């Protein structure tokens, strides 16, 4: 008797042993000359943006690739907790500071575009990483959506629950000499707590399409 | 006037509904014929353009001898990713807008003693585990006037 | 440093506790209020809708405007304010519709799966061909104006998902249209009839993920 | 201490729920105009044809169609018993016979063309089918290989552990009237029982390559 098992009688398919690791995802770079207060460095639509990070030549999303994404490739109803890192790299003779935090379905509120400000950003669940020390910051996210099951594939838009959000809390500054950076690298890796798979079909019964970004 | 089941007019009058759908295949055969029929359902395909008889023997499949009996009753669960699924033929959505949690599909795997022609007749009942959800405008009418006023 | 005694949010000093934003959102508030005129209502008009009024929790769009004000200077009630705070909530509504200059009777129907199509209440005429009279069968509740000209109706939580979506803009994200109409010929005075719709939460409701506040505007620079 | 463990250190990954079902595979057509005696209806190299079973447009085999085949993806060794079932379909005006082998690792045999007359079949681990009764008939296969591990792509050759025979026992017969076929349908169920996976990669680090058949 929880709710899950309210929407499918189809008990879950979990493979921990192909889940459930930290993967790598995106490497990000901000510069000197364009980091001023709220900046955005990241802005997606997660996990949708993670599980289609691999794509084609011609531009669609293959789960069949990485053994994290095999599931997403043969089933059509998935439900799972998340846990964001991420990982700037320690320059000692600037300073800066990021936040990073979840908008739970924040593509389609009315106010989106006035929830961008970091000052909305320190809200919600968040976390604060340094240049210095505070490199590493791991940031939860529990699964809450409108209904209990998300959708793999499309037919619009499958695997969008929330926004990730990575800002400038600080802007990225430098000491005046040529010795100094102009840019720094920052890392995201991802990982899946409680994978449940359920609705197992086959593969190319249904299609991905080529992602869209958020405004 | 159209002959609904009974499961089809109870869903009439309700706004939700869920739970598993049988049904009872009648085959107008003789011991004499044979064939096979791949019977399966495909949980979250809502148009057939897409599935034929190597996509559809990969989901949760029967496959009937055509003639162990002439009654073959075929269960297709409730798998979706909500709780109560709205009706066709009420609200909400624009009619032809609208996608149900799932697809039945029956795919194929002549003598002169016996009829040529074998014809199937289908029966649907709700299965044991099916529920209707909040009092909704009747999407059907009686019968017993058919008459009708258009703008 | 040191801590300031309580006076257990206030029932020390006044006589009540004041510690849930859940509690200011059960006094009612203004939810629209409009005219509606005769020719902007139906022509073939005996069994037919009014007003088609979305319902939801954090109000309805404000359109602030020079003949009713209280949307230009207090912008939105306390209602809408604790709702932007939060994601997703669990719960009925509770109205009280005041129909003003009508005196037979006035059916309200709740339709629970309709989709949040609009932002703004429909008027009279333009209301949908098939929300345009009353339907059978849906939770309905008619009074004569003559003995009582207000109207007290709880909305139920009617709808399929484990939430449904505050701050929003199938699409099943809330307790769908609520309806309002004449039962019968009537006289549609000069000067049209005034409707005065207000809401609260109920009982047995909830706000549940708080995500941050969107940005405030003041209401003392409205002049 | 047994000989598998001795070729691998990492563990083995087994994912019976994505395996270990009787999937449909092929179905071939023989004819009463060439049913000859030793005529070969099917003659594979096993298991490649099988879990090779399904092309691309440009014929390059994507194990990652099927949820059977969904380890043979991302992995490079595997091990595993093999069970074939044969149905053929009763047709009662006619009579013929089909003798069904599997001879371990028979295309490397200097004598292999002489081993496929249906005589030398009846010495290796055969099973016999009717058109009337004994419509259905399994043989089984357990893993024997010179290695304890088979190989999942190319760089050549995977998994070609055998051939499988399929051959005209007692000729296709029928009645000399119009009312009788032309021919019968024959198919091919795969099922697999002891799936042993090592040696966990990525997908797209090896290749496939169109499949090359047998003389």
């Amino acid at each position: 008797p929880t709710w899950d098992r309210l929407a499918s009688s189809e008990v879950s398919d979990e493979y921990p042993m192909l889940t459930d690791r930290w993967l790598f995802w995106k490497s990000v770079k901000w510069e000197v000359n364009d980091s001023a207060f709220g900046k955005m460095l990241v802005q997606e639509k997660f996990p949708q943006s993670w599980v289609q990070m691999d794509v084609n030549v011609n531009n669609i999303p293959r789960y069949t690739n990485i053994p994290n994404f095999i599931p997403f490739n043969i089933h059509q109803y998935m439900r799972a907790d998340f846990e964001v890192k991420i990982y700037v790299n320690p320059n000692d003779f600037v300073s800066g500071w990021l936040i990073m935090a979840f908008l739970y379905q924040g593509s389609e509120m009315f106010d989106y575009k006035l929830r961008r400000n970091p000052a909305a950003l320190m809200q919600m669940p968040h976390v604060l990483v340094n240049v210095g020390a505070a490199n590493e910051a791991t940031l939860k996210i529990p699964y809450r959506y409108v209904r209990p099951f998300m959708r793999c594939k499309d037919i619009t838009e499958p695997l969008n629950m929330g926004v990730l959000f990575v800002e400038v809390l600080i802007p990225f500054r430098t000491s005046a000499a040529s010795s100094a950076p102009k840019s720094l690298d920052v890392s995201l890796f991802v990982k899946m707590t409680n994978a449940k798979f359920t609705g197992m079909v086959d593969g190319s019964i249904a299609l991905l399409s080529k992602p869209i970004a958020l405004p | 006037q159209y002959y609904l089941p009974p499961i089809s007019v109870v869903s009439s009058l309700y706004a939700y509904t869920r739970g598993s759908i049988k049904y009872k295949f009648l085959f107008g055969n003789n011991p004499r014929h044979n064939a096979r029929l791949l019977v399966a359902y495909i949980p979250g395909i809502s148009s057939d353009n897409r599935l034929t008889l190597e996509r559809a023997r990969n989901s949760a499949h029967v496959v009937f001898s055509l003639n162990e009996v002439s009654e073959f009753v075929f269960t297709v669960p409730y798998i979706t990713d909500t709780m109560w699924w709205p009706r066709k033929y009420g609200g909400p959505q624009a009619a032809g807008e609208f996608v149900a949690p799932s697809y039945i599909c029956m795919f194929i795997l002549a003598m002169e003693s016996v009829p040529s022609i074998v014809t199937i007749v289908p029966m649907i009942a709700a299965g044991d585990d099916f529920e209707v959800a909040v009092p909704a405008q009747p999407a059907v009418g009686l019968s017993r006037n058919i008459d009708v006023i258009y703008p | 440093t040191p801590l300031l005694p309580t006076t257990n949010d206030g029932r020390v000093t006044f006589g009540e506790a004041f510690n849930d934003l859940k509690d200011l959102a059960r006094r009612y508030q203004l939810y629209w209020e409009g005219t509606i005129l005769e020719g902007n209502l139906r022509a073939i008009r005996r069994n037919s809708a009014l007003v088609q009024l979305p319902l939801y929790p954090h109000g309805l769009r404000i359109q602030p405007d020079v003949n009713n004000p209280i949307w230009n200077i207090m912008r939105d009630g306390h209602i809408p304010v604790i709702s932007s705070g939060f994601r997703y909530f669990r719960g009925g509504l509770r109205l009280r519709i005041v129909v003003e200059g009508l005196n037979s009777c006035v059916w309200v129907q709740h339709h629970p799966d309709r989709p949040s199509i609009f932002s703004r209440p429909i008027i009279g005429r333009y209301i949908a061909a098939k929300d345009a009279y009353r339907n059978h069968a849906y939770a309905a509740y008619v009074q004569n104006m003559s003995v009582n000209r207000t109207i007290e109706v709880e909305v139920p939580f009617y709808q399929p998902g484990l939430y449904g979506m505050l701050n929003a803009s199938l699409r099943f994200t809330g307790l769908g249209d609520l309806l309002i109409g004449i039962e019968g010929e009537q006289p549609i005075p000069k000067e049209g009839i005034e409707i005065s719709v207000y809401y609260s939460i109920a009982d047995d409701f909830s706000f549940n993920i708080f995500c941050g506040f969107p940005p405030m505007v003041y209401c003392d620079e409205t002049y």
